[PDB]
């Protein structure tokens, strides 16, 4: 609810002393936009060489080991999204100490709406609302100097009429779907922009955050371009090359392709693994698998040339790349692909979509890394956290290119996987809504992140869907290897093929809670989303049975 | 030839401009491979590719007629290096191996003929060295015309000109220059 250079001066005041400084910055969690956030944001620090900690936090239910254990001289604290959904006031407690409170907590996130007793009652926030949803939502603002502090018999029931008749349009509101609005890391920015820094990695950083959540949707996104674009106008390395030349050497425009790793993959097999593709062309089919290669009949690629690595094709393919796709992919349905992206290039090394880094440290995050078993799990992804946050840096390319590696391989597990559901028809079509589990599988290790499930969930959500007529049904997913039956599920979210009216809102976070207010059975929120939980093949069944009924959509 | 003089400067100003941040990594392996007496060089492709796509685009084209002419590129580049002045110091040879796409032995049928081509397969028994030339004089049986011949690669019959006839030219084996080869087989 401020204005972000002055809440950057507050965060500055409340820093740096003797001894320095104190303050956590918390990022979180596995969310790509938290790196991408966070990064520019500890850059931005070490700028004015400001001390600070860093968090890995995994679990919601983790982060209060650590907030309830370890806080000494820390008078400024500073949190990543976490906290939209459900209130770290009645979560942590606060207890407020000492008006002008000694600690601010601040808290940046993307997810809507927000909690009510956040925003309105200021004690740990100083909230990050700005400027997305401001907005009103007057809805939020009469849920409180209503309800507070609130012949004589007539004025009572006139009263409470007035209390329930806030408390319903109250109830409409806080109870809805999670949606990310806007990505922090461009809000993040827009704190950069007016203390005046225009670092070109930086920006990398704002594309890096966009470009992390268009496997799912984008939503205003289509409309971020302007304020991307823009400012790729705002600066440039060279009026014009002076090739390369070695230094700077930097970020520009490219006809770029949701089709998978072009650039670090072999042609075939980066339409053959991509998740867009996966759909239109029913490539989990034999009969369909065909019909790429009669869109490379239609190309002129040889298959032998469509086999070989992106860096060694030959030339004249690469000039005609972006024009024999428009002489083709327009037949096949497949027109939307090519987007106008970003690339950055560094040169003698190679070039890099903005989409495949993101895809290199996704892949980071699963691989290449009854209680004591999840929490050392979970302590082994937190490790991973930075073999993934060190990819980022440009200084070392070394191991980005070990990501990439995995990036394919993931692939290659996922899409075989995939294939293996699609012959066996397991999609339960129910009557409200689509739902699925897998009983069995192979390498269900790989299964284990809620962003592997993430990513299998959206090509599989995105492969039923073309559409494919009709009704636009969320998907469900469940696998189990160790841990004792852990089940994990994740909520899904439907998609539309490019033609997107409505944001849609999932609403599995308000189903779940429902049941957890119910017989609650096995069922533990303790990951950081709300559309992800956990289960166990006990109270798994009546849990879906549960699920199925009754039905919020 | 001001074509080969146009790609021999590329490869000049692609082995003294190459950056990977910030060593000069083939000017150093050149540098260090002389010292030790190695005289060769190991370009990797992708650096290459990164460098200019354009020579690339013709090494994987025509081989054997260009490879040779980044031979005599790099070797007039070591003596800028390992002498200088103002002997004798062999052409290097280079050693390119990269990723690319593994092409299995059953599936080499011509049409990449010429066309650089990586593998892999167990070696049966390796050939016993014999020597073929680099660079031998020859004298004319009868004119006794004194020729320097530059053999490259990668066969080559001799000159007949200066009865004469049909092919009056000797080898002189005692200014000659030998390399040597070796004949894998592969299974």
């Amino acid at each position: 609810i401020s204005q972000f250079s002055e809440a950057y001066n507050k965060i500055l005041r409340n820093s740096s002393s003797a001894s320095s400084c104190q303050l956590v910055i918390f990022v979180s969690c596995l969310n790509i936009d938290a790196l991408c956030a966070t990064k520019m944001l500890s850059l931005l620090f070490k700028k004015q060489l400001v001390q600070s900690q860093i968090v890995p936090i995994f679990g919601y239910s983790e982060l209060r080991r650590h907030y309830s254990q370890l806080d000494d001289n820390i008078n400024s604290l500073l949190l990543v999204g976490f906290g939209g959904v459900i209130d770290l006031e009645a979560f942590l407690e606060i207890d407020p100490q000492e008006q002008s409170f000694r600690r601010d907590i601040y808290v940046l996130d993307a997810h809507r709406p927000w909690n009510l007793d956040n925003i309105f009652g200021s004690q740990i926030i100083q909230c990050f609302d700005d400027g997305t949803v401001d907005d009103t939502l007057g809805e939020e603002k009469e849920a409180y100097y209503k309800l507070l502090e609130l012949n004589d018999l007539s004025k009572r029931k006139q009263r409470k009429k007035q209390i329930h008749e806030y408390e319903g349009v109250l109830e409409e509101y806080y109870s809805q779907g999670t949606t990310v609005v806007n990505s922090i890391s461009a809000q993040i920015y827009s704190l950069l922009s007016a203390i005046g820094e225009t670092n070109l990695s930086n920006l990398w950083l704002n594309i890096l955050g966009t470009t992390s959540l268009d496997i799912a949707y984008a939503q205003v996104y289509n409309r971020l371009y302007p304020l991307l674009q823009d400012e790729v106008k705002r600066l440039t390395p060279s009026s014009r090359n002076s090739v390369k030349t070695p230094d700077t050497l930097t970020l520009n425009i490219q006809p770029d392709y949701y089709l998978f790793l072009l650039r670090h993959s072999s042609l075939y097999d980066s339409f053959y693994y991509s998740n867009y593709v996966n759909a239109k062309l029913s490539l989990w089919n034999e009969n369909g698998k065909k019909r790429l290669h009669k869109m490379f009949a239609r190309m002129g690629i040889p298959l032998s040339t469509a086999q070989e690595t992106w860096l060694y094709m030959d030339h004249s393919i690469k000039r005609e790349l972006g024009i024999i796709f428009d002489k083709n992919l327009d037949r096949y349905g497949l027109q939307d692909i090519i987007r106008d992206g970003f690339v950055r290039t560094l040169g003698y090394r190679g070039s890099i979509s903005a989409s495949e880094f993101v895809e290199a440290l996704t892949a980071l995050l699963e691989v290449g890394n009854s209680a004591q078993k999840l929490t050392n799990l979970r302590k082994r992804w937190v490790s991973n956290f930075w073999l993934s946050w060190d990819a980022l840096d440009d200084r070392k390319v070394e191991l980005l290119n070990r990501g990439i590696q995995l990036a394919q391989d993931l692939q290659r597990a996922i899409f075989n996987t995939g294939v293996a559901i699609l012959e066996k028809k397991l999609i339960k079509h129910l009557r409200i809504y689509r739902l699925c589990v897998l009983q069995d599988g192979p390498d269900l290790d790989l299964y284990r992140n809620p962003l592997t499930l993430l990513r299998l969930g959206n090509t599989l959500i995105e492969c039923c869907a073309e559409s494919e007529d009709k009704q636009l049904l969320p998907m469900v997913l469940a696998s189990i290897d160790e841990n004792t039956d852990t089940y994990l599920v994740a909520g899904l979210t439907p998609r539309y093929p490019r033609g997107t009216k409505k944001p849609i809102l999932n609403n599995f976070s308000m189903a779940f809670q429902q049941i957890t207010a119910e017989t609650d059975a096995k069922v533990r929120i303790d990951n950081f989303e709300s559309s992800i939980i956990e289960i166990r093949r006990e109270d798994l069944s009546p849990f879906l049975e549960k699920l199925t009924l009754s039905g919020l959509l | 030839d001001d074509d080969n003089t146009e790609i021999i400067k590329s490869f000049k100003n692609f082995i003294l401009e190459f950056r990977l941040d910030s060593q000069f990594i083939y000017r150093d392996q050149l540098r260090n491979n002389i010292l030790v007496k190695n005289y060769s060089l190991t370009v990797n492709m992708e650096h290459l590719i990164g460098y200019n796509e354009d020579i690339y685009k013709k090494l994987s084209d025509e081989p054997s007629d260009i490879i040779p002419l980044f031979e005599t590129a790099i070797t007039q580049v070591a003596k800028r290096i390992s002498i200088l002045s103002r002997n004798s110091l062999p052409t290097f040879q280079l050693i390119l191996n990269s990723n690319a796409n593994q092409i299995p032995l059953r599936d080499l049928d011509s049409e990449h003929v010429s066309k650089i081509v990586r593998l892999s397969g167990i070696i049966i028994s390796t050939s016993v060295l014999s020597s073929r030339a680099t660079y031998l004089s020859i004298m004319c049986r009868n004119c006794r015309h004194t020729t320097s011949i530059t053999i490259n690669n990668f066969t080559v019959s001799l000159p007949r000109s200066c009865n004469c006839g049909p092919d009056p030219y000797i080898i002189i084996h005692e200014s000659s220059k030998f390399i040597d080869q070796q004949f894998l087989k592969l299974q």
